[PDB]
């Protein structure tokens, strides 16, 4: 789930 | 605390026909996950209970949107990227039933009712802290988040709506058939995949993949 | 008028493994009429609507009847028949994942709350009125008696229960799960019959019929 | 839908 961990990081 | 007011906030921050219903979608996920972030509590969770939290919900946090989104639209809705789209279209596309649905169990209800976006933005934030979901390492934690947005949102329709006493358990009332709908809507979307005759943009695809 | 005593009446007046699960599920079905007829004006409405709700509700239905009858069983439940079915039992049957959302979304959560039986008749009182149902001659009719039973429960939780003010709420929101539940049961059943090697009885087998 | 009409009717 590489798209949603990298826009929830910030 | 989890104040009515920061919920109204994130809400406000935020705002074939398969083919732009889709397109519509993935756009979307990404405004979800800033939308997310703004809800109270919802950052200071570990990320992976985040990630959790966002592959259960999405599906019924978008469709609410785009539902509420559409309380003035006749016989259709409204997709962000500005296109409406009726019935008819759906109809011919083949989605016909699951597009009523949404507007005789979600858009039509959410007008008779005139829910306002302090409501939908609670009712989408119950949705997002689901302690059902699987894996969370702390079920207990995300329990907590929900039974404070429901207490908030239930003082916010007495306080707003004194003259409605069943408003409250009206507008949870709506989560059942938003439940039926979200898993109609994957069933749709896992179809497409499989045909493979639909573009499926790269979010919307990996909301799609395997936990 | 619906008051809650008429629906504890109801509830009272009834009181490998997917063969045995699927026979109690047929037996019930006969009892679950029986139930309705007891629920403050399900028999006054339209012959029509009657069976549109009973078809719409029954497996809900059940599963919250079963899954209320479980809160004192360990790892298990509880069949009308009187055959506790352990955990252990329905993953070596190849349905552990659909047996244990039943036992951790909907028997564990029951427990953990102390669910009444009064409460449980109005939850599925609400299930059996539901306005969604396709088909209903006059849905509003419908929604009406919902809206009673709701009005109803509502009361009767801040009379008994004053001090647990967000009970009402929690109790409103094991229907998702219930409905998504509700779902997946019936996936499970059409693939029984469209392998064949379980046993469907005829009751269960109408159910599973096109309208 | 036979069995449930029956059952319903009394």
């Amino acid at each position: 789930h590489k798209i949603l961990h990298r826009l929830l990081q910030d | 605390d989890m104040p009515v007011e920061r919920i109204l906030e994130a809400e406000l921050a935020v705002e074939d026909p398969v083919t732009n219903i889709c397109q519509a979608a993935d756009k979307q996920l990404f405004t979800l996950v800033e939308w997310a972030k703004r809800i109270p509590h919802f950052s200071e969770l570990p990320l992976d209970d985040q990630v959790i939290l966002l592959r259960a919900g999405w599906n019924e946090l978008l469709i609410a949107s785009f539902s509420h989104r559409s309380i003035a639209v006749k016989d259709g809705i409204l997709l962000a990227t500005g296109l409406h789209v009726h019935r008819n279209s759906a109809h011919s596309a083949g989605v016909g039933a699951i597009f009523d649905r949404v507007l005789t169990e979600l858009v039509s209800k959410m007008r008779d009712m005139q829910m306002d976006k302090t409501e939908l933005g609670c009712l989408r934030a119950i949705v997002l802290f689901n302690p059902d979901s699987k894996g969370l390492s702390n079920p207990a934690e995300v329990e907590a988040l929900r039974e404070k947005v429901y207490a908030s949102l239930e003082a916010y329709c007495k306080h707003k709506y004194p003259e409605q006493p069943g408003r409250f358990a009206k507008l949870l009332l709506r989560l059942p058939a938003l439940r039926s709908i979200g898993l109609k809507c994957l069933e749709h979307l896992f179809f497409f995949k499989l045909i493979g005759d639909t573009p499926i943009d790269t979010f919307l695809m990996e909301m799609l993949e395997a936990p």
